[PDB]
């Protein structure tokens, strides 16, 4: 029921029994990732691609349409980013509660969100270290996180 | 705001951090954003202000601290001033 | 969570004969869940049982019958060495005269009596009587 | 109560039902092939849309989003039939 | 005239030859060509089935079955009506590796793809059989045997193609594979 707080929902996508590609469709596997490439390049995350790709543009799921999921397709060309995506944002989030922590030294509440948040980025990192995407080495630290965002 | 933006830039476009090199950058006139902070004390904001208004250069007085704006870069480190040269896919540029 | 699928499952058809619902769907599925309700199916506890095809886990779908008292699972499967496999359904089944103590062994999952003709031990599941 | 014909669920009683609750997991979403006024190029919208979808042309702006469904614009069609 | 549309080692020319004939037939055909041209099989058998109604499976390297599928529709439609009194349909000749057991070992052995195990195989033979009708979704049955009849739900679009033939993909995979399965023509959502 959520790693870290007591509402124990569900709201998740789910996919038909279906995968082969819907008809509309024209683009093919190439196009797609043509595509998927041009948006990476402007600078977007591999789950925004994933947006822009189906609400305006066409394709329900690239992994299906290419032969991969889009974060291979970006890192078979090298446009992936430096870390996890899915890592920076609590990254990025965490320096934010930092930030107005060191301002209101009251904030009990930002004082979990704060520790809670530092958990779920260790959490993280120590799979990243055994499925060997960041070198062994790589820790939070406070000081040096602002700059990695 | 002109941190995801500027974080772009760092990455893939050209630039010139500071002073000096950011003057001679708008000397050669191949610069068209410089990012000064507030910080910046106010003759050298005045004298990059109107140094670049000749060239025909956007300016930014970024809501910063000399800090906020290492710290934007990626930096780790005290900036200024700066000069944005050329853009990556950052639409940072107007 | 879903720790072990049996105990899952086995529960929610344990649980349903209880209240004489005539068939049951079994959520998470397994090979294991077919493979031992297929031992089941032989001495009569349960029905046909026909399995959806989720395309990700799997769902069941038990026709019940009105045969069976109770099903449960051995939830650490204990390794069982053939000599203690009396000692076993002495204290796990109602009497020397039915009740089938479903494990896993060597040669596939089975009933403790094909185990023993076969003289084989294993891995203890669970149990239906 | 005692006889639910769970595998041959009548059609109406799986749409009054939560999306992977189902027999079969399936989606309650979908893609429509919006005209809108002024152009008559058809882009293909996916209703849980979550950005603003921009016409192919250009200057009109079709589907506001909002919590579920997209919000169309004032005046144009769509086109569910399909797979 | 036999051998130039089906090299992989096998020849043994009796159908291979006479079906690679009428695909060669096919090529003087405006716009049926050129990219039939590219395309290429590789075996082929006849095959019985319950009603007495043989039916001709074709096999396709497998790279090549997403270019079949272009043409497929088209494809049977011309050459079931020349070579006639018989059902045609296409499978992609795929490989399936036998389960790395302790016993057959990993002395070396490039893993093994799921792509190329087993399971996935019978399954994508599926997918090739009932081209155009598509698999919406199965059920699989246990008899109080333990006999594993499966059953296919099939979807609507392109049904009346394939509504007749039915008994010949039940007969297929039966030969191919050794699973019995009767097709469905259900509802929709
Ligand atoms: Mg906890």
């Amino acid at each position: 029921g959520r790693m870290h707080a007591p509402g124990k929902g569900l709201s998740q996508s789910a996919l038909p029994y279906r995968r082969s590609v819907p008809t509309w469709l024209k683009l093919t596997s190439d196009d797609v990732k043509e595509q998927i490439y041009k948006l990476a390049k402007k600078g977007l995350t591999p789950s925004q691609i994933g947006v822009i790709l189906r609400d305006s543009h066409g394709v329900a799921q690239v992994r299906f349409v290419t032969g991969n999921k889009i974060l291979r397709i970006l890192k078979s060309k090298g446009l992936a980013p430096d870390l996890p995506e899915d890592l920076y944002h609590l990254i990025k989030k965490a320096v934010a509660v930092r930030k107005h922590l060191e301002r209101n030294r009251k904030d009990k509440d930002a004082k979990f969100r704060l520790i809670l948040i530092e958990s779920r980025i260790h959490r993280l990192a120590r799979y990243y270290k055994t499925k060997r995407v960041l070198p062994p080495n790589w820790k939070y630290e406070s000081s040096t996180a602002s700059a990695l965002v | 705001s002109i941190n995801s933006r500027l974080q772009l830039v760092m990455k893939s476009g050209k630039y010139v951090l500071g002073y000096k090199q950011t003057l001679k950058m708008i000397r050669q006139g191949k610069a068209k954003l410089v990012i000064l902070a507030n910080n910046c004390p106010a003759l050298r904001k005045s004298e990059i202000e109107y140094y670049a208004m000749l060239a025909k250069t956007g300016v930014h007085h970024y809501s910063g601290n000399n800090i906020e704006l290492g710290t934007a870069c990626g930096k780790y480190y005290r900036v200024c001033t700066l000069a944005i040269i050329d853009p990556g896919d950052s639409d940072i540029i107007r | 969570v879903r720790m072990n699928v049996l105990a899952d499952a086995l529960k929610s058809i344990n649980n349903a004969e209880k209240r004489g619902k005539r068939q049951v769907l079994i959520r998470p599925c397994s090979k294991v869940i077919v493979r031992f309700l297929t031992v089941m199916m032989k001495h009569g506890y349960i029905g046909e049982f026909e399995i959806i095809d989720d395309h990700r886990a799997g769902k069941i779908v038990v026709n019940l019958t009105g045969r069976l008292n109770k099903c449960g699972v051995i939830s650490p499967r204990f390794d069982v060495q053939l000599k203690d496999l009396e000692k076993w359904q002495n204290n796990l089944l109602p009497s020397r005269q039915f009740g089938f103590i479903v494990l896993t062994t060597s040669a596939g999952i089975m009933d403790h009596e094909e185990a023993r003709r076969k003289h084989t031990g294993g891995k203890i599941l669970g149990f239906f009587f | 109560p005692l006889a639910k014909d769970l595998l041959h669920p009548s059609p109406e009683e799986e749409k009054r039902k939560h999306k992977k609750k189902r027999l079969v997991q399936s989606p309650n979403s979908y893609f429509m092939d919006v005209k809108c006024p002024g152009c008559y190029k058809i882009t293909t919208v996916f209703s849980h849309a979550q950005t603003v979808v921009l016409c192919v042309g250009c200057s009109t702006v079709l589907c506001q989003p909002t919590g579920g469904k997209a919000r169309l614009t004032e005046g144009c069609s769509f086109r569910r039939k399909q797979h | 005239s036999a051998k130039i549309v089906k090299p992989n080692g096998e020849k043994p020319d009796e159908f291979e030859s006479g079906i690679s004939q009428a695909l060669l037939e096919l090529e003087m055909n405006s716009d049926l060509k050129a990219q039939l041209r590219e395309l290429n099989i590789t075996a082929a058998k006849e095959i019985e089935v319950g009603g007495g109604r043989k039916a001709i499976i074709i096999f396709v390297p497998v790279p090549q079955l997403k270019s079949f599928q272009k043409i497929q529709v088209r494809l049977v439609r011309e050459l079931e009506k020349k070579f006639s009194g018989k059902h045609v349909v296409f499978i992609a000749q795929r490989r399936i590796l036998p389960k790395p057991t302790r016993k057959s070992r990993t002395k070396n052995k490039q893993k093994r793809p799921r792509s190329r195990t087993l399971t996935a195989v019978h399954d994508a033979i599926l997918e090739d059989l009932v081209f155009p009708s598509e698999i919406v979704g199965k059920r699989i049955r246990v008899k109080l045997d333990g006999s594993r009849l499966i059953k296919v739900h099939l979807d609507k679009a392109q049904q009346n193609n394939v509504e007749h033939k039915v008994e010949t993909f039940s007969g297929v995979y039966k030969k191919l594979t050794g699973k019995d399965v009767n097709f469905e023509f259900p509802e929709f959502q």
